[PDB]
């Protein structure tokens, strides 16, 4: 998976 | 239940008991910030209206940056340490290291602090990366850089280029939009098999999928907190996945010891026998840093 704030 | 007491002393006991060989450390934020290095997850920082960006969180996306990597280095040199000094709690994994303890530290953060500490490369999950290498952005070079050599590029506000091939060199942090490592889902699919102890200091759990760590470990796994503030909890306003029992009439493994981890670190240690061996360590290591600048 990938890094994501929201 | 494999504490006898819901304390620092209870934990204290079972970690010199024969049962507790294999320690696993979660650390974040909280564990570098008397080293001055701020919570890039809280408030600190905004005024970003200098880089003329399409939305704020642009200066740490990949795509971004990789199109305009001017603003994120311009950043690096406001937000970069005039010193990395390594903080008891990171010498106090040290120790863990030292003494055969230390399954593994995963942690949230990016100053490479564990590594000057002596933790391995082999001990460490970073799960959001780290600035202590960085690599060329083509693929086919890959070449490694060494901190000192971003350090220079960013203080003399030159972009970094790869010797080699001229590439950009990005720092080995996760950016928004970057893959998580894949060592991170590795790591705890073998470790969380082993764990003895669980070390939680410095976060307050809200990263994922960080956070959802403490849900790994085995049930009898007792796991205790330093830091500022209780965390880890169930959360109603999520759903209602094991999460930290501390303060209900339920509790059997975790403890919460509230305060500086600093001083968390140095009163496990106190109870350990160890604070003798933490603050000669602290000390030599911290001499020898400042002796080089
Ligand atoms: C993803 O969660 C990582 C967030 C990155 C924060 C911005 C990087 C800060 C640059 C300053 C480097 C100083 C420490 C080595
Ligand atoms: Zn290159």
């Amino acid at each position: 998976p990938r890094k994501q704030l929201a | 239940r494999l504490l006898d007491e819901l304390t620092l002393e209870g934990v204290a006991r079972y970690m010199q008991s024969e049962r507790c060989r294999r320690v696993i450390c979660l650390v974040g934020a909280g564990i570098s910030t008397s080293a001055g290095i701020p919570d890039f997850r809280s408030p600190s920082t905004d005024n970003l209206e200098k880089y003329h960006l399409p939305y704020p969180e642009a200066i740490f996306e990949i795509s971004y940056f990789k199109k305009h990597p001017e603003p994120f280095f311009a950043l690096a040199k406001e937000l970069y340490p005039g010193q990395f000094k390594p903080t008891i709690c990171h010498y106090f994994m040290r120790l863990l290291k030292d003494k055969g303890l230390l399954l593994r530290c995963y942690t949230q953060n990016i100053d490479t602090l564990e590594r000057i500490a002596g933790l391995e490369q082999e001990d460490l999950v970073e799960a959001h990366g780290t600035f202590y290498t960085s690599h060329c952005v083509s693929a086919s070079c890959r070449h490694e850089y060494p901190l000192s050599w971003m350090k220079e590029k960013i203080f003399s506000e030159v972009t970094p280029k790869c010797e080699d091939c001229q590439s950009l060199v990005k720092p080995d942090i996760v950016f928004f939009g970057e893959s998580l490592p894949a060592r991170f889902f590795s790591c705890m699919q073998s470790d969380f098999l082993k764990v003895d102890l669980l070390l939680v200091m410095g976060t307050s759990l809200q990263v994922q999928p960080f956070a959802s760590l403490i849900s790994k470990a085995p049930l009898s796994t007792p796991r205790l907190l330093i830091n500022k503030e209780k965390a880890g909890q169930s959360d109603p306003f999520l759903g209602m996945g094991g999460g930290m029992d501390f303060d209900s009439k339920k509790a059997y493994r975790d403890v919460a010891w509230l305060g500086e981890c600093d001083q968390g670190c140095l009163a496990l240690a106190e109870l350990l026998g160890w604070k003798k061996e933490l603050e000669d360590l602290v000390r030599r290591e911290h001499a020898s840093i400042d002796a080089q600048s």
